[PDB]
């Protein structure tokens, strides 16, 4: 039960990392595209 | 990202206390 | 048992985030190197 | 990354249903 | 018990991904700022 | 990052053996 709560909290952490990774990927791609267009 | 930093710390602390109670 | 399956699915999620992070790190480094070489 | 996006959504949905069954 | 140990190991993995993401975000921002300043 | 790569592999292997023992 505390074990399940752990896993739920871990799942929130994971969704936070997913958010982060997607933000970074968009930003790196924007920079690659800027360099290409220059 | 400041809000992210804080959600990370919050869920990390919550997880570590739950692991301890287990 | 559903608890174990949860953890297994979470483990797949984590490996997906690792893949993502490694892809990003290679790409950012390539951009840093490009800027340095310019 | 389109394939990544989809694997993420698939395992996220699978996890949330398992957490519910538990 | 092995289940708890799993979750603990998963938690170490997650903290490693957090470290990675924060490193990347600082580096991408430094590059965006460099491009802006040029 | 070489040290990161190795910690990742270590905890991944440790997790997969624990999932097996469970
Ligand atoms: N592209
Ligand atoms: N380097
Ligand atoms: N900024």
């Amino acid at each position: 039960n505390n074990l399940l709560r752990a896993i739920e909290a871990q799942q929130h952490l994971l969704q936070l990392t997913v958010w982060g990774i997607k933000q970074l990927q968009a930003r790196i791609l924007a920079v690659e595209r800027y360099l290409k267009d220059q | 990202w400041e809000e992210w930093d804080k959600k990370i710390e919050e869920y990390t602390k919550k997880i570590e206390e739950l692991i301890k109670k287990s």
